[PDB]
């Protein structure tokens, strides 16, 4: 079949900038590609065909180019309605493949999280269970790193993350991670940290409570 | 590289209203099914003119009694259009499908500007 | 008005399998191309297959060939879509959507202009449940300079989606309410936060309001210090 890459993954831009992103096929598919936005919540919307027509309705600030393997999407002055997810797709041969996506975020300042730490509830301490929450509220970049250590000793296995879209108002990221062990194992141990670490920060940031203090 | 589809850039009808084109092709692989249509493009819109499949070893024919006829040695086709108007002017583009066995294969030819005068 | 509507998806065991429709109207559904296209939770697009204008070819992706079949009743304004020996990794989010093909317009205006909204396949044996909610008090060590997060932890529930809302919408600026989380228990769990003035604790009171409706489940728990 034929792969489609996309470079860059991601990019930074802010309201006004000239954009341009990349599609590549593993072998020529002449000028039999599509490109597609899409927004999170939503269905993807055609923007471009045939690698350089501009599907009606769509801003003529987007325009595309490419011939063969290598094909680019350019937007001339991106505007706040542009920020989204962008795949290209080739349609010269079935598998008709999307590549793996470019997404347009907004830039900002690099903004550290802040850092807070929740103990499980007492009500789900009843039934057996143990949940630790870490958040990391505001930040950016989105790239960011949590590690836990209970009584010190790094926890593999038994966490996991979630992170919001990108917010409109501020531009920032938030993240949660959360800790799961059994009551017992909750019990055995004393200390219980999120280790933090952000480009934000010089160094790691630790939130930590002593359990039933 | 990809299929290529290529024919004339311009082609005069006769006075008789018959105007002839090759349409040749690059192909992949060794598809058993091949689909050649020919496309009218004008004013924003687009017909089929007239379409063929072909398939085994044998030569690309039209039935019945469609204004195109065809020959084929190998991967190209001379195409022959009788019954032309001077309102038939336009772009027609030789579009060819390898369909079968999978996968796919779309070929869309550069067209052929055809002008036709009323004699 | 051109509208495609997709129907058929929900929870599937492994194994089983599944029909979906997508219903067409506003257009001349017999003239366009037809697609299926996936998408995985947090994952791009996956191309799964495409049929002609007349149903006479079909082509798949190489990871539905044997167990997927796309159809089409033109006499019906509908695509099909039949699944069979379905897996985990097959869970998405399916759309169809509409291809001219090069047949108006442009010879060479191929191209997916217009998509259904979606209809979603979770492939799993869990069987539904309603969430536990628990309280993500505010303390100490959930405040800073002066403000204060707080929360809600939405745990152990199936399928997919529950909703949150606090002080039944009438608090809304500084709530993140997260993405689910498959656990590998095979069933869901979330949080939702808000950062408020840590001076509102003690006098000001927080509920988040939750409510799943495959379980017919509503809870409202209020967060405390």
């Amino acid at each position: 079949d034929i792969q489609m890459t996309q470079s860059p993954s991601s990019l930074s831009a802010s309201v006004g900038d000239r954009v341009t992103i990349t599609c590549r096929a593993s072998q020529s598919i002449n000028s039999y590609l599509d490109w597609y936005q899409q927004k999170p919540g939503k269905a993807p919307k055609l923007l471009i065909y045939a690698a350089s027509s501009l599907q009606s309705g769509v801003p003529s600030r987007f325009s595309g180019s490419g011939s063969g393997t290598d094909f680019t999407l350019t937007i001339s002055s991106l505007q706040p309605e542009d920020f989204a997810t962008y795949y290209c797709q080739q349609y010269y041969s079935t598998p008709f493949t999307f590549g793996p996506g470019t997404k347009v975020e907004i830039k900002r300042t690099v903004a550290a999280p802040s850092v807070f730490i929740f103990p499980p509830s007492d009500e789900q301490l009843k039934s057996g269970t143990a949940s630790v929450v870490c958040l990391l509220n505001n930040f950016y970049p989105r790239e960011a790193k949590v590690q836990w250590k209970v009584d010190n000793a790094l926890q593999s296995g038994n966490s996991q993350e979630s992170v919001t879209e990108q917010d409109s108002k501020d531009s920032t990221y938030s993240l949660s991670s959360t800790l799961t062990l059994s009551k017992a194992d909750y019990e055995k141990h004393k200390v219980y940290a999120c280790e933090v670490t952000h480009q934000g920060l010089s160094s790691p940031v630790t939130k930590s409570f002593n359990r039933g203090e | 590289k990809a299929m290529h589809v290529a024919q004339p850039a311009v082609v005069l009808a006769s006075s008789r209203g018959i105007a002839s084109f090759v349409c040749e092709y690059a192909s992949p692989g060794k598809a058993t099914e091949v689909r050649v249509t020919v496309l009218r493009q004008a004013d924003s819109q687009v017909t089929e003119v007239c379409a063929a499949t072909y398939m085994m070893g044998n030569e690309l024919t039209f039935l019945d009694d469609s204004i195109c006829t065809g020959t084929s040695s190998g991967n190209q086709v001379n195409l022959t259009i009788q019954g032309l108007r001077a309102m038939d002017t336009g772009l027609y583009i030789c579009k060819v499908e390898l369909m079968y066995p999978p996968p796919y294969y779309l070929g869309i030819g550069n067209g052929t500007q055809i002008y036709v005068i009323d004699p | 008005q051109v509208q495609l509507v997709e129907s058929g998806g929900g929870v599937v065991q492994p194994g089983r399998s599944l029909r979906l429709s997508c219903a067409a109207s506003g257009f001349t559904f017999s003239s366009y191309g037809m697609h299926w296209v996936r998408q995985a939770p947090g994952k791009g697009l996956e191309w799964v297959a495409v049929i002609w204008y007349d149903g006479s070819n079909k082509y798949y992706a190489d990871s539905v060939k044997g167990r997927f079949t796309i159809s089409r009743d033109n006499s019906k304004n509908t695509l099909y879509l039949q699944m069979n020996s379905l897996r985990a990794e097959d869970t998405a989010v399916y759309y169809c959507a509409r291809d001219p093909r090069g047949a108006t317009l442009y010879y060479y205006y191929y191209g997916m202009d217009v998509w259904g909204q979606g209809t979603t396949v979770t492939v799993s044996s869990a069987s539904t449940k309603g969430p536990s909610v628990f309280p993500l008090a505010p303390s100490s060590k959930s405040t800073s300079g002066g403000t204060a997060a707080l929360g809600c932890l939405v745990k152990d529930y199936f399928p997919e989606p529950v909703t949150v809302s606090w002080n039944s919408g009438a608090l809304t600026s500084g709530v993140h309410t997260f993405p689910a989380v498959l656990q590998s228990s095979g069933l869901y769990s979330l949080s939702s936060v808000v950062t408020v003035p840590s001076s509102s604790l003690g006098t000001q009171t927080y509920i988040c309001n939750v409510n799943h409706k495959p379980s017919n489940t509503k809870v409202d728990k209020k967060v405390e210090p």
